[PDB]
RNA sequence: CGCGGGGUUAAGGUGCCGGAGUGGACGCUCAUCAGACUGGCGCUCAAGCGU
RNA sequence: ACCCGCACGUAGACGUAUAAGAAUAGGCUCCGGCCUCGUAUCCUAGCAGGCGAUUCCUCCGCCGGCCUCGAAGUGGCCGUCGGUAAUUCGCGUAUUGCAAAGACACGCGCGGGAUCAAAUCAGAUUUC
């Protein structure tokens, strides 16, 4: 037995993007979300068959939110020292190892990580297997 | 063919007698259903015409506006119960409710019995 | 206008120390309930002897069944219906087995021909014609006629409306 | 026990959630030939010898007759008929022993040169197969017994054009 | 945490009302009426229903 | 009563074009292959001259420019009727309604493939069950001979070839009956009467 | 030589999903069972688990064949159609196709 | 009027498009472009009108 | 049509069986009689359906002959061969254990070579 904690089922709201409205159309608009200001934008006023706004109600629970499917909250690690931190916390969080860290400090993070008992969600980065 | 009259007994819906006391209007008679067989008792009352199918037994001598005693007394006078048992509506009523009393076991024997049955008709029509 | 029941309606004025022992007006009302007939019986009451719901009570209110519904007799109605021009009286003849019946025949047969609602429809009296020749209405008298006899020719056969397609053509001689 | 709790992990609170004995159909009796309507069995007649807990049933299509073997069929899977068959004679100790709920059960050179390779199809048993026997024996005898039935169980059942099992008396 | 219909459950009705066991018990909803003769209603009133 | 079948034929004969048109529209929509034989004998309620003259007001649209594309196309078969009246009641702006539409097949008379077939009729659309016996109809195939088809006498005629050759089945099947019917009795004779009163106790 | 079929099922059409006139939800399908025409007969086949078998264009577990697993839940209106709900919705292609309306779970 | 699941309705509807009745009782109306508490198809012992 | 090389196997089958018409104030028929009701008729048994019998000349299917079908094309009779519970059995159906990648054959295709018959512009291209 070595998994995540014992959570509540993960229950995501939606699982789409709002995306900006007429960023399709358009390539000097950006996907990321703006919200309309025009008094007869139909999608400020909530017309049917349009775009959703991102509301309050949409909120992840509580007791699941920053969690990945796995169960475990992504801790971002940049040294050996970093994942030390999770010796107690090594049933809820998850080690993420930054992405402008070497090959031999990430090889000392992925050997002291097995060893505390702490996943490694990129643990197939820049590194290879020498028999 | 068929004419509403004191005495044409007709058959409701449910498979049951009722003999016209009166006629009230073109499209609702008064009936009275006075038998032995529960299946083929009726209330006395008003019953629609839409309802209800003339079958070609007559009560010859039915005085109109007769109550239960008097429509029971002719009921049992002429035999109708009977005469009902014999005609077709009641054979093809009888066979449906024998058919539908099948079970899986009644339903394999029938399908063996008439594979039997049809082999011997098959011999039957090859003599022909 | 439903099941339409005939209700008994006693009500009378309110008692007072200068007026005690009020007059006990009774009414015959034919309503689908019983709030119905006391509402109609007001109405009836503030138009004839001019007394009010706040200033009177309802004294009983009975169900008056038919004595004899399994046999079939005449009905005279006299009725007065308020229609655009005015006030009309008319009186009609029914065939059935209820004064109940009757009235709601009435009332459909009002409101299919003359377009009147229940609102504008004031029965003044329901009649039996207990002796024969009472009925003037030719089509009531055809039904009373010696010896009546007819048949059902081309009799539409109730075939199930779920059941899409038939394989024999149907026959309408039953 | 050995370790002290090493994370904050809250203990389950007591459920009251009791078991309680399974209530079969009254259609469900001893002998009663049922028609399975799911599995590799599917639509095959059989004969019901105990009913057990939790929904299951040990049935056994007299392997003679039809290809059934001594095995269990959840009841929400089978259709009981009006047929009984009379059950006097099958040892019902043979049947006690076979409704116990073990029955139905089961790094090196060659674990690792077995790998990728198509496992083998395991032969019975000598003493399954008498316990077969043993069951069957006084059971097809019975069924024998019965009129026309030995044809019954070894026909399996299907749905023709026109039947509606709304308006069937199974 | 969670309200439980007392008309569906009855051990919550029993712990709100310890009557009734015994309601059902004793058969109070089932109460048979007074034994007797019961007399028959007067002419007058039949009179007064059937009137003009 | 309700039943899933391959193919319905459907006979066109003394049926309303309204409500029979709702029915097969219906049973396109759900998944049901319909062919409609006999379109020409199909029944609109009224008089002649009313459905005429609406079928004149029909052919009275028409575009302002070259009658080519989008304009409306005038078909004066009395199959091509029953197709309009089927297609103004079903998506057909929809693919939906384009594979329900394609699921039909309308004809006039009984073409070759559909004459060795059952056909069945629908008794929520019969003239006789529907229309008063005081009212009046009109045939679609006489209402196309006077707006302008040129197809009615050819029909007529290989029809009657059909109805010839319908006598020919039942001279056929007057003689099947015969030794069916006397091979029952025949049968009867030698019935080995144990399996005789278990069916009459099973009802067959 | 059996020379018969083996169904264990009721033929079935799926002819929509539940909506009203300009909102339509593809959680609920509506589907008409063949010989059902009444409430009561689809008082029957409540519960029962309902199999939308299709090809699609590849083999996966040896066989082209896929099948979306649902049940019916409640009839709907008076003619006998039932409202079923399965795992995912049912493709809105499927309209008007064959389902197969199972015997289990058994009551009987 | 937060995001969802289930149940029930309001106004409006249940011939097809369109989800749900070619539902039931009583009458009337054939209109050479009826009428629709009609949009189209179409409807006439209605799929019109009054209850 | 051949020669080399290469590649892949359903807007909804599960018994997806059923031919006059004509009328609906009548039709059918054995000439006895029959008709609200297609709520009907056929067919429905065996490892997703085996072996050997007992036993039947009943059914189905394939090829030839005799003829039939044109409307948008098909069926009957005879003959050959194969299978064939109408009746009765002895064998195998299991651990798939309570429902969820081998070989051969037949086809549709390509990438080049030349094989007929043609088309377009002796000589260039293209087409099953």
């Amino acid at each position: 037995m070595v998994a995540a904690k014992k959570h509540v089922p993960i229950v995501k709201k939606r699982t789409k993007r709002f995306m900006r409205h007429q960023s399709d159309r358009f390539k000097c608009l950006d996907s990321a979300w703006r919200k309309p200001k025009g008094i007869d934008n139909r999608v400020r006023r909530r017309f049917k068959g349009n775009l959703a706004m991102p509301s309050i109600g949409y909120g992840s629970n509580k007791k699941t939110k920053h969690m990945m499917p796995s169960g475990h909250k992504a801790f971002l690690v940049h040294n050996v020292k970093d994942v030390e931190l999770l010796l107690m916390h090594n049933r809820t969080y998850a080690a993420e190892i930054a992405h402008n860290v070497s090959s031999r400090k990430r090889i000392d993070i992925i050997t002291r990580a097995k060893q505390l008992g702490v996943k490694v969600t990129n643990a197939k980065a820049k590194v290879t297997t020498e028999v | 063919w068929r004419r509403v009259e004191v005495g044409r007994v007709l058959k409701l819906e449910n498979g049951s007698l009722a003999a016209i006391v009166e006629i009230i209007d073109h499209k609702r008679v008064l009936a009275d259903g006075p038998s032995s067989d529960p299946k083929l008792a009726t209330p006395r009352g008003i019953v629609p015409l839409s309802r209800a199918l003339l079958t070609p037994i007559v009560i010859p001598k039915l005085p109109r506006g007769a109550r239960t005693g008097a429509v029971k007394k002719a009921w049992e006078a002429y035999g109708v119960d009977a005469k009902w048992k014999e005609t077709n509506w009641a054979k093809k009523q009888l066979q449906q409710e024998r058919r539908q009393s099948l079970t899986d076991f009644d339903r394999f024997k029938v399908m063996r019995l008439k594979k039997q049955r049809r082999f011997e008709e098959r011999k039957a029509l090859a003599k022909i | 206008m439903g099941r339409l029941q005939e209700y008994q309606v006693i009500g009378r004025h309110l008692p007072t120390e200068a007026n005690p022992n009020p007059a006990l007006y009774r009414m015959r009302i034919f309503a689908p309930n019983e709030v119905v007939a006391k509402s109609r019986f007001w109405y009836f009451l503030r138009g004839l002897k001019k007394v009010k719901k706040a200033t009177g009570e309802i004294v009983s209110v009975n169900v008056i069944s038919e004595k004899h519904p399994l046999k079939v007799k005449n009905f005279g109605i006299w009725l007065r219906y308020d229609s655009r021009s005015g006030t009309h009286n008319m009186y009609k003849e029914y065939r059935e087995t209820s004064r109940v019946a009757a009235v709601e025949a009435m009332y459909a047969d009002m409101a299919a021909r003359h377009r009147a609602r229940f609102r504008s429809i004031h029965i003044l009296k329901v009649v039996e014609l207990e002796k024969t020749e009472d009925v003037k209405r030719p089509y009531i008298k055809q039904l009373v006629a010696k010896n009546l006899s007819f048949p059902l020719p081309h009799r539409v056969p109730k075939i199930s409306t779920k059941k899409i397609f038939s394989a024999k053509r149907p026959s309408t001689f039953s | 026990q050995k370790w002290y709790p090493a994370e904050d992990e809250a203990q389950p609170k007591k459920v009251r959630k009791a078991v309680r004995p399974w209530t079969p159909r009254k259609s469900l009796q001893p002998g009663t030939v049922l028609i399975l309507l799911a599995g590799r069995f599917r639509g095959k007649r059989v004969v019901l010898l105990k009913c057990l807990d939790q929904g299951v049933l040990l049935v056994t299509g007299p392997f003679k007759i039809n290809g059934v073997p001594l095995r269990r069929v959840n009841a929400r899977y089978v259709i009981a008929t009006s047929v009984k068959v009379d059950l006097t004679g099958v040892d019902q100790a043979k049947i006690d022993e076979v409704a116990q709920p073990k029955y139905f059960t089961a790094a090196s050179e060659e674990a690792f040169f077995k790998q990728g390779e198509k496992p083998q199809k395991k032969p019975v048993s000598s003493t399954r197969a008498a316990d077969q026997k043993a069951i069957d024996k006084a059971l097809i005898a019975n069924i024998k017994k019965v009129d026309m039935l030995a044809s019954y169980l070894a026909s399996s059942f299907s749905l023709r054009k026109g039947d509606k099992p709304h308006l069937m008396k199974f | 945490v969670q309200k439980k219909n007392p008309l569906r459950n009855k051990q919550i009705m029993l712990r709100l009302n310890p009557y009734a066991s015994t309601f059902a018990k004793e058969k109070l909803g089932e109460v048979k009426a007074e034994e007797g003769k019961p007399p028959k209603v007067p002419a007058s009133f039949k009179e007064l229903l059937h009137e003009a | 009563m309700s039943s899933f079948e391959s193919v319905v034929v459907i006979d066109g004969k003394g049926h309303l074009l309204g409500r029979l048109a709702s029915i097969v529209a219906k049973q396109l929509l759900s998944g049901q292959k319909i062919v409609v034989v006999r379109c020409e004998a199909l029944n609109i309620s009224g008089e002649f001259f009313r459905a005429k003259l609406k079928y004149h007001a029909y052919l009275r649209k028409m575009t302002r420019y070259n009658p080519t594309r989008g304009g409306p196309f005038h078909f004066r078969a009395p199959s091509r009727i029953f197709y309009k009246a089927v297609r103004g009641m079903i998506p057909h702006k929809t693919a939906r309604g384009a594979a329900a539409l394609e699921r039909l097949k309308v004809f006039e008379g009984v073409p070759p493939p559909y004459d060795k077939k059952k056909k069945m009729v629908v008794p929520q659309a019969l003239r006789v069950l529907r229309l008063q016996p005081g009212r009046k109809y009109c045939t679609v195939g006489r209402l196309s001979h006077e707006v302008g088809w040129k197809y009615q006498d050819v029909v007529a005629r290989l029809e009657e070839r059909r109805k010839a050759k319908g006598a020919a089945y039942y001279e056929r099947k007057k003689l099947a009956a015969r030794q069916l019917s006397e091979a029952k009795k025949a049968a009867a004779a030698k019935v080995d009467p144990k399996v005789s009163e278990a069916l009459a106790a099973y009802g067959y | 030589p059996s020379e018969a079929g083996h169904r264990l099922y009721v033929k079935g059409r799926h002819l929509s999903y539940q909506r009203g006139r300009r909102n339509t939800h593809p959680k609920t399908s509506l589907i008409k069972i063949e010989g059902v025409d009444d409430t009561a007969a689809a008082n029957f086949y409540l519960g029962k688990r309902v199999a939308y078998v299709y090809r699609a264009q590849k083999e996966v577990r040896g066989t082209k064949i896929r099948v979306i697993w649902g049940k019916i839940t409640r009839p709907h209106g008076n003619s006998g159609v039932v409202r079923a709900k399965f795992t995912h919705p049912l493709p809105a292609r499927s309209f008007g196709a064959s389902v197969r309306i199972m015997l289990y779970p058994s009551s009987i």
